[PDB]
């Protein structure tokens, strides 16, 4: 006699919150029927939520045809970056030599700054080349391995005639 | 074409054309396609390199590259898809379709037409009247 | 043949930004006005009129920009797919989507002074309450739907999908460069940043919405506190459950339901 | 009006034809992964072993 | 090196030297490499064994194995990354780089230099005054 | 017997015959199976194409297809599992079962039968005193 759990919207809210395992708030069943229904809804939700999560996680994957284009898109890059990183090393290895063996007066600050930039350029060049190996490794282990197997089997069967 | 669009397709010709030489051969195309996980056969590679080459030299060049990269980039060729729709029912492998099968498929498979309409389609389709439709000149005369 | 083209992509790119600016201006003004109206000045003062006429004007220019961006898209469709008359591109789906966009972008608090009656039952005590609310709160909240323009601008400004060679290669393989492809690529390359940004952006918006909704039936400063609502949203997101703070109105309950539904998948994705 | 209506229907037919030929390759891609790859390996190994004694 | 480091070095040498012989051959190296999951070919194995072989024998001994193990453990050997940076732009598999290409890459790829500086670099780098600029020199000269 | 069933049967027949020759050979039967992921061998394919054929032609006929399809769609022919139950104990591969083995398996395996029942058997099962009781006739006499 308080219009709390006998309200359709209140019951809807209670079922929704118990389905998601959040828990009750100020609304709890007064009878055993409501408790049994809540138990059934919770048991069903404990598997329904996991199944829905798995489905929505699988729906966000790229297909093989899209992968074959994304690989080309990524390989179009990772080469401009490599060239840009490799040119800086060649620039600094010349700047240091110029400033240390060409000028009449040796300015130490410029030499120190260029020697500091040289290590950064070297580290960037070394870092940019790991992505290429990672991309190659992940682009591998994707071949069918069956069409070539059948082709080789047919060739060996033909060669069996000697 | 913008000069940026020319530096593009050139940064890609550099990818396809390894070891310089300004030429793309079957081996280079096979290597770059296998680097992506694909495993084309010899016939497929030959067909791919034939669909682009126009010199007859057997090698692809940048002018032979820009004439296709500037067309497949945009638009939607209807003449490249009407032919696919035609050859869906051509399982033999030739370039001919029998008139009886054409009439049957037009009058029994999807949004069926009337007998008079398909009869008119056949009568303006069989120019030679020999009972064997080519469906290629039928595309050239109609689409164009 | 690159003459008429490349002269419409730039126009669309500019129109998207000019629409985004006026879209965010109205949101900033509504937040400022709704925060200031609760004590600084009454609804009958001239400040409310001055701060609402600006929102009306911004809405007018936003609609004007949208109804031109769509025309530019139609022109691009005509250029790409060989056609002469523009009625070829007008189908049911396009008209329905245009009408939906106009309806979504044409909501704002109209200048004036109107009130209605609001009743609710207090939680944990079951005591009725009755206050005279304002009509502007009903129309102010739906203005958050203008956030798809950010996604549109980000999609149009991407440096990956805009490359011509990539488009040609993808057309050779017969694939579509729609929004789903971009979302999948972003999830493939940077899966954590997207989740972090989405969660952080949702947190403050949900907390502010709950605070704005539950301020008419709260004379104890429990759920009408920014730090008292952010905590509630955080504990509801993680499925721990409510403590001594539960919504007194249906708006808070709906917001909590949406936050819980989003969290039930966000947590699993982050864990993976 | 008939020409415009039929051109719209032609575009719709084209776009619905291009969509149905992607499932035909998704099915093949997902079905090609069921090969055992061991029986054929053993058969080829036996054949090469027999060919060794030329 | 201390005695303990020699002990770990001998223990590690024992893994490659499986059946004895006091020597590591190509077969032993291939077996130990493939036991870890790697799949090197014959050319790669020969290159690996050549990078360490000293007395033109084809087999690796402990005196020639102790070396390079105290060098690939500390420092960075910048003379090993400068050559890689040069090889980045040398796609022909040779030991020379074109002067015009070198000027272009130094001018229009990353932290662009001035025309006078690159001109001075080209003039100083060309000892023989020829278009085929060597890069083993200019790395064995400046990095003294 | 209805026209609809004939329609689905013809549609299914169209799958196997890739060409329009109206024939199913060892090539199509096996190309389809490898398209479905199966990996049949030559002997298995030969047996499958053999045990549907009627007019000793090697190629499979549409009436031959219908005869097998109209029977392999309903009911469970007991004469197909009785022979399998006989083959369970026929490890050698011939068509004969020794009387002693049959008596032993009937007396010791399953629910077991008394000595009198198995004595009535054999003497009734075997139509001769050879001792090499055939199981192919004890299906066409007892269960026919
Ligand atoms: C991911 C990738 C990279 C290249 N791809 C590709 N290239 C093709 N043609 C090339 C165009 C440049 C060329 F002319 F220099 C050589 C031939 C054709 C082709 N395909 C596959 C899809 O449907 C059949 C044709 N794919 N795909
Ligand atoms: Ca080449
Ligand atoms: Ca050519
Ligand atoms: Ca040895
Ligand atoms: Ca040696
Ligand atoms: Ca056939
Ligand atoms: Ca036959
Ligand atoms: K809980
Ligand atoms: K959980």
């Amino acid at each position: 006699q308080q219009d709390v759990t006998s309200n359709f919207l209140g019951a809807m809210w209670l079922i929704s919150i118990t389905f998601l395992s959040i828990g009750y708030g100020d609304m709890v069943p007064n009878t055993y029927c409501g408790k049994g229904v809540c138990l059934l809804t919770g048991i069903m939700g404990a598997g329904c939520t996991a199944l829905v999560v798995a489905v929505v996680a699988r729906k966000l994957e790229l297909t093989k045809a899209e992968k074959h284009v994304h690989n080309f898109m990524m390989d179009t890059q990772l080469t401009k970056r490599v060239k840009n990183a490799a040119a800086n090393v060649l620039r600094e290895t010349w700047l240091i030599y110029k400033n240390t063996k060409l000028v009449k007066k040796i300015d130490h600050a410029k030499v120190r700054k260029h020697q500091r930039k040289f290590l950064q350029a070297i580290h960037q060049l070394r870092s940019v080349k790991m992505e290429q190996r990672k991309l190659n490794d992940q682009a591998n282990t994707l071949v069918d391995l069956a069409k070539t197997q059948n082709i080789m089997y047919d060739m060996i069967s033909d060669l069996n005639e000697r | 074409l913008t000069e940026e669009q020319i530096a593009e397709f050139k940064e890609a010709f550099s990818l396809f054309d390894k070891d310089g030489d300004g030429t793309i051969t079957t081996k280079e195309l096979g290597t770059v396609m296998r680097s992506l996980g694909q495993n084309p056969t010899e016939a497929e590679l030959q067909d791919m390199i034939n669909e682009v080459d126009a010199d007859g030299n057997g090698t692809i060049d940048f002018p032979e590259f820009l004439t296709m990269m500037a067309r497949k980039m945009k638009d939607t060729d209807s003449e490249e898809e009407i032919r696919e729709a035609f050859r869906v029912f051509d399982k033999d492998g030739n370039g001919y379709i029998s008139a009886a099968e054409l009439r049957h498929v037009m009058t029994n498979l999807g949004e069926k037409l009337t007998d008079e309409e398909v009869d008119e389609m056949i009568r303006e389709a069989d120019i030679d009247g020999d009972g064997q439709v080519n469906y290629e000149e039928f595309v050239q005369m109609m689409t164009a | 043949k690159l003459g008429h083209r490349r002269a419409l992509f730039e126009k669309r790119k500019r129109l998207s930004d000019y629409a985004l600016i006026f879209g965010m201006f109205g949101i900033v003004v509504m937040v400022i006005e709704t925060e200031l109206s609760w004590g600084a000045y009454d609804k009958a003062s001239l400040y409310s009129l001055a701060l609402k006429c600006l929102i009306s004007l911004s809405t007018i220019i936003l609609l004007g920009l949208i109804i031109v961006y769509h025309a530019r898209e139609i022109q691009l469709f005509m250029v790409d797919n060989g056609a002469d008359d523009w009625r070829i591109a007008m189908t049911y789906e396009r008209i329905f989507f245009i009408c939906l966009e106009i309806l979504v972008c044409a909501i704002h608090p109209i200048p004036g002074n109107y009130t209605f009656t609001w009743t609710a039952r207090l939680a944990f005590s079951y005591a009725p309450s009755t206050t005279t609310a304002d009509v502007d709160i009903i129309l102010s909240i739906p203005m958050f739907l203008r956030l798809y323009l950010i996604a549109r601008v980000m999609l149009l400004h991407s440096k990956l999908f805009t490359d011509a060679s990539s488009r040609s290669i993808g057309a050779l393989n017969k694939i579509n460069f729609n929004t789903r492809f971009v979302m999948k690529t972003l999830m493939t390359i940077c899966p954590g940043t997207v989740l972090l940004v989405f969660s952080i952006s949702l947190w403050i918006i949900a907390a502010w919405t709950v605070r704005a909704c539950e301020r008419y039936h709260d004379q104890q400063d429990v759920t009408s506190n920014f730090l008292g609502a952010m905590w509630l949203i955080s504990i509801t997101f993680l499925s721990i459950g409510y403590g001594d703070m539960v919504p007194n109105t249906y708006c808070g309950k709906g917001v909590c339901l949406l936050t819980g539904i989003m969290g039930a998948g966000c947590t699993a994705l982050v864990v993976a």
